[PDB]
DNA sequence: AGCTGGT
DNA sequence: ACATGTGTGCTAAGCGCACCTAATTTCCTGACGGCAATCCTTACCAGCT
């Protein structure tokens, strides 16, 4: 059961992610130029979600001293932790843990108790600090996420071990390309000189580049890996498929969003379910000429219809079925009008989508899988 | 060349709605629009047959879209890798030398029409460090001969000096 | 908690947001090319409006010298120890365009630095008095960048962190339709004759006409703790804003063409996640002979805001918002009605709606906070 | 016999395969670069595909002892294992071994477990190793052995170790200038502090291409090594074509899930095989008509017709094949009518090229 | 009875 | 890729712009894995042809 989901979005003239240079990024497509955002910023909106507080759990830091001297009130302790975990192999240069680390929030509690506990030395103290955190796999952000833990060796003491702190990644993010041929603009800014003075001329000009574009967002979730690293609570599982689809649909990435709010929700979405991940970048490699008798969006939610119409008469007659729910709003725009078979669901409502969803995966209910949480 | 020096210096007379039409044209060809194609016609053909050596034609095209897009002025002495280079002076060698470094080296394996965005990248951080002079006459006809790699590799050596000193 | 604004105007012929060649801006949105008023300018236009004239706590000013100015004399003791704080001096200036305020600052600005209590102590100061306020509206709503130098900056300075969120979120202006550019030929002729029939100087100039598209979110709870729980002057904020997006145009080529309009339709609506409805028009509105251009676009928008309505909700939270038609010439098309709770006739009474929505503060007694 | 598999494959960007220094694959084709894909990455991935489960039956350890005592509940024997491998050949834990997997499983545990001897246990242990060819990965993909001639005995011999690999994956060739891009990506660091900066600045480059992917089979290399059954190597032939079709390159796809799929097969069958990079010699450049999947096609199509008419086999005639999904992409768009096959399925050629291969079925093959 | 593949 | 198909009969000269303007801090990864052989002998000796 491997749930994916296909996302068409027309954005405003945006800059939701872009390079050192401030350039919106960028890629070569079917031989053409198309604009990108990136599967990192996606999965991080996804991740620092107005839905995905219930799912939260996970920290990627650098800074675990301070959290474990948080715990620990003002019983000074920031000096024993920092020599605690640099014994562990977690090396310091400036004032922090040289690498990411990744582990739930509920283990600060127990990994603190362990750092104030005076009565275990050293190597025991570090020993039982890197077994917390090597077991730290209760959250769904690590969940979806993944992990790495690979603690330096030169300064570490030899009397330490650890577990596999790996965990796999069990949500798969596509960069979200242009459907239509991209272009960049430009932009120059001004700053403000309001006080008069005397040269009246300009303050500061500069530069900046944007694009509009149709993206299309690839989605990729299992189930079974999910609840397998999730020690098989079902309910949790089923929440963090309602909550991610909620995610997926109603967030946006926050780049540059003050002075571009492109909050533009998907005008159509494919939830679909089968074995192997299907993928439908190919279905504009040829980018979308806007004619005047049709629209961008109608013309690329057409091509979609007929890639998927295609590969679905190509791939999906077999004894496994491959079942689908499109999405639209209140059908804004369904599928392709010659074919007008090929949606099993049409469906109009996002929260009927999701009961539906939720009803599929093995019968789950919204107000029920929400009675289950980790934080 | 005496062609191409009346080419660019006929470029410098064109006024402000005639490089907007050519400022709106970046990354499309001269067809889909009829003024943009009247305007290069106007700017290539009395060319010909007063000077018997012109550049090729997309170059010409490329190098128009370009220097509406920036504006920048004729000087000698001032073609892409000496002022390119003399930025990389200006740098950090830890980690923005190889970014900006690579930038420059994306040009050197590109034909002839992809090399507008790389390009528009090159000239966006030379406007960033206020460059004004270019030497368009020396970038045309070091262009309309890309194909040959001598020149390629004379481009990237005058890199390699402007570098070192 | 968001209050969102969606907006549709259409101006005469027009340069509201020129090249510097000249040539009004234009993007492209859906593939044709749409005229583009930039959100920096009409987040400058909202600002410097006069209705936001009775807001301002900011002037985000460059060289605070002249401003810290009006014993009677501090300079040369403002510009020559302001190089210490990392913004050193060409042509008497400070290179950064400080985001900082201008009431509580100028007040407690000179106390300082007029001179005494020593260089590199009066930093400190300097660092408490510039990077700590935050207690202006329009600041909070646009955010705040700071930055100080670390090659010409001494030690002593403890900069915290300045960083601070903006709480509004506006989106550049889109025409509804396939944008024109109008190449207005024009000369400067000469009235002297001192020699043969010359003119003077020939030349273009370039404008365009178009129905434009706005989109405005004010969140409250996050502009609520930017101004740490002045509730009077955020409901001051958020009417202020209702009627300066509506009341003000852009002050572009407005002596050479004078396009003031005002929107002919507004609609707020109040959700806890934000929506643009700008699809809408990814087709541009092409003019019929049996209606117009404003009440086509109107149409469309209409039809997007019942299919999302119906489409993203039905939760236990429904979706509330007041629709403005000016006297009501363009109510919701001839769609499905009562799609909005209330069809309001007038500005002031569907600002006035938003107020009473946001929690039951009223419209006059708030502008007592300032 | 042998049975060639072309693919023409557009990709989302992405990086399926990088170097040391972590850039995509790049080879000087025809003095332009073009972006190249590892044939052992697509190796990999096609054997550890979703549906050679029931065939995956090779493992490539340097921990057989590790493997020898996961399946002993309490009778511990991992030191008198060790020492056994290490006289075996193996040095050290050791180098790379490839056998089957249940074979040495349990009959290398019923082998060692007995205390009858030890210089005779590690000889009949390098029989087991060597007489492990019941399994057809190994079969394809093809498998050496050397142990060393110092760390060994005297009296400890070794058989031939001889399998020739009954697959040449090439190369995957992209079809036009490699435009390699850099990635600039940021960690954010969860909890705040003063800096307001990333936890790690990063370095990552993909590239988006459309590569001509590149298989052959031979199928007479393929019974020759997998014994004189004819089942196991049709269900492998199809379990191969499933996956092939079927599974991508595990690179950096959790960060660009491009799962996107082969826009075009070629299965030819003669006895002198053929790649389609010298229809490519040109770099395809798009035009403002059509797209960069057509325009290859169309080189590919112009090198086919010439190949079938300047180069005609007519001895053995192209049984050339498409996937054509209901004609969405046709091969003759103005000559090349020589599409003796033209399909919309996968299983359905799968059926056809097991059928020229002989009297057999998808279905009844699909057992072994 | 010698020869040849191994030590 | 202006010329050349004139076909009662298709003008034309004077005129085309100057200047202020581009900022920064910091952030940058650890570890594990790295192939064996075979390309002249201490040469006779015993498995057996």
């Amino acid at each position: 059961m491997l749930i994916e989901i296909h996302m068409i979005q027309n954005h405003s003239p945006a800059n939701l992610n872009r390079d050192d240079l401030g350039a919106p990024k960028t890629c070569y497509f079917g031989g053409v130029l198309r604009s990108r955002i990136s599967s990192q910023c996606i999965k991080r909106s996804i991740r620092t979600s107005n839905d995905f507080k219930a799912l939260l759990g996970g920290v990627r830091t650098r800074r675990l001293a301070d959290l474990i001297q948080q715990e620990a009130g003002e019983t000074e302790c920031w000096k024993k932790a920092q020599e605690i975990l640099n014994k562990c192999g977690f090396k310091n240069k400036d004032d922090n843990t040289k690498m990411l680390v990744f582990m739930s929030k509920d283990k600060i509690k127990d990994l603190a108790r362990i750092v104030l506990d005076n009565s275990l030395g050293l190597t025991e103290a570090a020993q039982q600090v890197a077994n917390v955190i090597a077991q730290a796999t209760l959250a769904p952000d690590i969940a979806l996420c993944g992990r790495m833990l690979e603690p330096n060796d030169k300064d570490k003491d030899k009397k330490v071990k650890w577990s596999n702190t790996t965990v796999e990644a069990a949500l798969q993010v596509a960069h979200a390309i242009s459907t239509h041929i991209a272009r960049p603009e430009i932009d120059y800014f001004v700053a403000a000189d309001d006080v008069p003075g005397e040269d009246a001329g300009a303050g500061h000009i500069g530069e900046s580049m944007f694009a509009s574009a149709c993206f299309y967002k690839y989605f990729s979730i299992d189930w079974e890996q999910l609840v397998k690293n999730l020690k098989g609570d079902t309910n949790l599982a089923a929440h963090t498929v309602g909550a991610f689809l909620l995610a997926a649909a109603k967030t946006n990435p926050s780049g540059k969003q003050n002075s571009f709010a492109a909050h533009n929700y998907p005008d159509g979405i494919l939830v679909e379910f089968k074995n192997s991940p299907i993928s439908y970048a190919n279905a504009f490699v040829r980018p979308v000429s806007v004619v005047k008798e049709s629209d961008l969006v109608e013309q690329s939610i057409g091509q979609l219809s007929n890639y998927v119409n295609d590969i679905r008469l190509g791939y999906y007659d077999e004894q496994s079925p491959v079942i689908g729910f499109w999405f639209s709003p209140n059908n804004r725009y369904p599928l392709g009008y010659k074919h007008s078979k090929l949606a099993s669901r049409n469906i109009g409502n996002l929260n009927e989508l999701v009961g539906a969803v939720l009803d599929y995966i093995g019968g789950f209910k919204w107000e029920e899988v929400q009675k289950s949480k980790a934080y | 060349n005496r062609g191409t020096v009346d080419f660019i210096a006929s470029l410098e007379n064109l006024k402000e709605g005639d490089l907007g039409i050519l400022r709106k044209l970046r990354g499309a060809r001269l067809d889909e629009k009829l003024p943009g194609f009247d305007l290069f016609s106007a700017l290539w053909w009395p060319l010909r047959q007063k000077n018997q050596r012109a550049p090729k034609r997309e170059v010409a095209w490329l190098i128009a879209k370009l220097f509406a897009e920036f504006r920048f002025e004729q000087r000698e002495g001032a073609t892409l890798p000496i002022l390119m280079g003399g930025i990389c002076r200006k740098l950090e060698p830890k980690k923005e030398l190889p970014r900006v470094l690579a930038r420059f080296d994306q040009l050197a394996s590109l034909d002839i029409m992809q090399m507008e965005e790389p390009l528009s990248v090159i000239m966006g951080i030379l406007r960033k460090h206020q460059q004004v002079c270019l030497d368009w006459v020396g970038l045309t006809d070091v262009l309309s001969f890309w194909e040959q790699e001598p020149v390629k590799r004379e481009w990237s050596d005058s890199f390699i000096k402007a570098y070192k000193i």
